[PDB]
């Protein structure tokens, strides 16, 4: 990799007391992505491949 | 090797294998590009060259 990384905290508009519920992230999946790779498939899932 | 000749009519879905070379040998542009998938059934990325 060649490059710089950032990161600002954004609590102000990014949450507040009830929550907010728009975001995801995949923690299941048969392999993992190889880089800058992206999947945007939502399926039902089973450990059996099926 | 593959051939279109009256008849025929050859569209044969063919793995990537990770890179491939190819090579056409046509009259009058018989062949107007290609289309890379991996599901190509509503549930992934596809591209079209024409
Ligand atoms: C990205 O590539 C991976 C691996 O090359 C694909 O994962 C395969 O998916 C098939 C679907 O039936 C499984 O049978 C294989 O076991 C998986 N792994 C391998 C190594 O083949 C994945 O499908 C590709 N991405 C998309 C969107 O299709
Ligand atoms: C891609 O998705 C569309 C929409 O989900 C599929 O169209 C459906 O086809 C079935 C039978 O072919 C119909 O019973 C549905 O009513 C269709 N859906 C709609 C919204 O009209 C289409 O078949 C999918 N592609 C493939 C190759 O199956
Ligand atoms: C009228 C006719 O038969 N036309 C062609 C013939 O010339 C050819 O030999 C064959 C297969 O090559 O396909 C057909």
């Amino acid at each position: 990799f060649m490059g710089c990384v950032l990161a600002w905290n954004t609590r102000n508009i990014d949450a507040t007391s009830t929550g907010n519920y728009n975001y995801k992230y995949r923690y299941l999946r048969h392999g993992k992505l190889r880089p800058f790779e992206r999947d945007i498939s939502n399926v039902p899932f089973s450990p059996d491949g099926k | 090797g593959f051939h279109t000749i009256n008849h025929t009519f050859d569209n044969p879905v063919i793995p990537f294998k990770d890179g491939i070379y190819f090579a056409a040998t046509e009259k009058s542009n018989v062949v107007r590009g290609w289309v890379f998938g991996s599901t190509m059934n509503n549930k992934s990325q596809s591209v079209i060259i024409i």
